[PDB]
RNA sequence: GUAAUUGGAAUGAGUCCACUUUAAAUCCUUCCGCGAGGAUCCAUUGGAGGGCAAGUCUGGUGCCAGCAGCCGCGGUAAUUCC
RNA sequence: UACCUGGUUGAUCCUGCCAGUAGCAUAUGCUUGUCUCAAAGAUUAAGCCAUGCAUGUCUAAGUACGCACGGCCGGUACAGUGAAACUGCGAAUGGCUCAUUAAAUCAGUUAUGGUUCCUUUGGUCGCUCGCCACUUGGAUAACUGUGGUAAUUCUAGAGCUAAUACAUGCCGACGGGCGCUGACCCCCUUCGCGGGGGGGAUGCGUGCAUUUAUCAGUGGUGACUCUAGAUAACCUCGGGCCGAUCGCACGCCCCCCGUGGCGGCGACGACCCAUUCGAACGUCUGCCCUAUCAACUUUCGAUGGUAGUCGCCGUGCCUACCAUGGUGACCACGGGUGACGGGGAAUCAGGGUUCGAUUCCGGAGAGGGAGCCUGAGAAACGGCUACCACAUCCAAGGAAG
């Protein structure tokens, strides 16, 4: 029962101070849950007081946000590809609160295909007719020509942002805390936050 | 120290008993006393075991195989006399309940019904 | 003030109900009764050279036994020892 | 009462200390008639302890089926009482002691023209569009019987039975409504045109709360990443709420009709929100002796920066990468303490010296150290498990501290 408070630590001066009191149930003990990717096991835990803190032993999916057109959908996780504090927790797969995530691009391509009806993922053509060019005509009047062809001009995704959607696979950003919470959502990297990791990924 | 249900070490072993396993009435809540208790095998070294019949066979085995003892407390729920009596709509659950009689000697004779539930 | 003679609308300790208190009882409080003449129903503890109030009174001891917190008294008449 | 008296000498005046004096307070010596207050195994041995105990608990209102009692006052649901058992809630308070512990503890301070915190109080609790709902499910104890070892608040087996135990889950509300998507209005500039609306078939998402990201700045604060509102999403299968609960006086409209729709008082409930008793972490300030203790801390977190881990939350409380810091003669660090701290106590001209284990408040620990489950709250010890020190029963197979 390992507690976490400030009585065994060495005070300011430099000398040793001895306890008077024995370690208490209020600085309950830190087994870390050190959350991994597979299908999904949450285990439950009682606090004081006696609220139920879910915690994540395995995690598939999260529900990451894509920030600048405000959709925010599920995705399952493909892999872990670099973290912040220690480099060893990238070869154990372990999803915690800064580790940079990937998620796959199939709701996010589906909704820039539905917002704005724009082509993406699919690169040359002549493959994509009978079901897949159904996404961007559907019939439209003159009225909804007149509202979705002023959507070409907010339509404009960041260089290499659209360059992995034609590669697969969105790097993202855990924003909970699994493990605690319960869940693995988070936002999705873009702008010179997304060239400061890829700059930190590649060099490796 | 009687025999538990997949134990197996044919011995004596010492099982940390919780609340609700066997072998052990948790004399206040939560607690997890330490008892010995006996593996499932069946060894030489036992004062007694129980061993119940599932298919029958032959004769009367006297005092055991006739004389068919009532279960004297009938079902008492509104689903389990809705369970083997077959009353199955309207019939008023009431008018067809169990009554269990009672004969004391110096007393007058009297029957006796439950309550009701649900 | 001895040594007295009596006393009497004097009494407490003590023994005794009964009420009371109390949850049940006890003290105590009240109240029949009995209850004081060397009122034998009796007051000790420490001292009596000086500090420090109070004795050169008697007997015993003889630097012994002992006293004395300090100074001191003790060696055949001791205001201090029994 | 801010007070002194005897002692170095042949006498003197001093410096001095010894002794006397009076408090109070543990102990003891001898003595003791009255009454009322009344401390009382703390000083060493926080050493060990025989036995007897010190916490359990029902109202008409969670569950009666013990004939254990009651007039069965009547053709069958329970006349009421009631041992027990399930369930809840206490037992985390009180009491005892001071072994620890010297910036730690502690103290201050912070009109219808439309028909974190159980309990307490105080709110919220038809705000969600969604084939049993006049009641959905299996098991379990008391009990009946059968047993086992010397025994223990030990319990096995067979069959019963209940729930405010554990489940499962919906009519109603409830018609619709809100935002997005998206066949229909030609009446406008349809002039080959370029247009601009209201309204629509359809298909989604829809409350409180949990988690992440974006826009704007209803009520707030020297001050907010406050509260709330708008959006796009989630909703943990050891799973959030939307009462399958129990009593009391009953009465209303009975027109489908002697069958049904309503109603008041409650007791339990119920995530949330405030509230109280709180708790935990903190800010500045304050402690006794010691230099025959002058450098300590940094391998083992020492002092700071990011990011994370759990944590109820702030933080080297950890981890990982970095930086080389921090403390000190204004006495750190180390040692002692016959040290629990504080209210206070003895004493007093003023100034102080000593005491405080002791009933009030705060800390700690139940032989020594550790680890835990349940609960809201315990690292509880009149809860358990292990070790070490002490000890008990035994039919020596094992039991209990």
């Amino acid at each position: 029962g390992i507690s976490r408070d400030n009585w065994h630590k060495r005070r300011k001066t430099g000398g040793k101070r001895k306890p008077y009191h024995k370690k208490r149930k209020y600085e309950l003990g830190r087994p870390a849950a050190n959350t991994k990717i597979g299908p999904r096991r949450i285990h439950t835990v009682r606090v004081r007081g006696g609220n139920k803190k879910y915690r994540a032993l395995r995690l598939d999916v999260g529900n990451f946000s894509w920030g600048s057109e405000c959709c925010t959908r599920k995705t399952r996780i493909i892999d872990v590809v670099y973290n912040a504090s220690n480099n060893e927790l990238v070869r154990t797969k372990t999803l915690v609160k800064n580790c940079i995530v990937l998620i796959d691009s199939t709701p996010y391509r589906q909704w820039y295909e539905s917002h704005y009806a724009l082509p993406l993922g699919r690169k040359k053509g002549a493959k994509l007719t009978p079901e897949e060019e159904e996404i961007l005509n559907k019939k439209r009047s003159k009225k909804i020509q007149k509202k979705y062809d002023e959507r070409k001009k907010n339509a404009k995704i960041s260089s290499l942002l659209e360059e992995q959607f034609q590669q697969g696979k969105l790097l993202a950003c855990i924003a909970s805390r699994p493990g605690q919470c319960g869940r693995a959502d988070g936002y999705v990297l873009e702008g010179k936050e997304l060239e400061f990791y890829l700059r930190k990924i590649k060099a490796r | 120290f009687p025999m538990k249900q997949g134990v197996l070490t044919h011995g004596r072993v010492r099982l940390l008993l919780s609340k609700g396993h066997s072998c052990y009435r948790p004399r206040r809540t939560g607690e997890r006393k330490r008892k010995s208790v006996r593996g499932c095998i069946v060894d030489a070294n036992l004062s007694v075991l129980n061993l119940v019949i599932v298919k029958k066979g032959e004769k009367d085995i006297p005092g055991l195989t006739d004389t068919t003892v009532p279960r004297r407390l009938g079902p008492k729920r509104a689903s389990r006399i809705r369970k083997l009596f077959n009353l199955s709509k309207e019939d008023d659950v009431r008018q067809y309940v169990v009554r269990k009689p009672l004969n004391k000697e110096g007393k007058k004779p009297r029957t006796k019904a439950p309550k009701i539930q649900r």
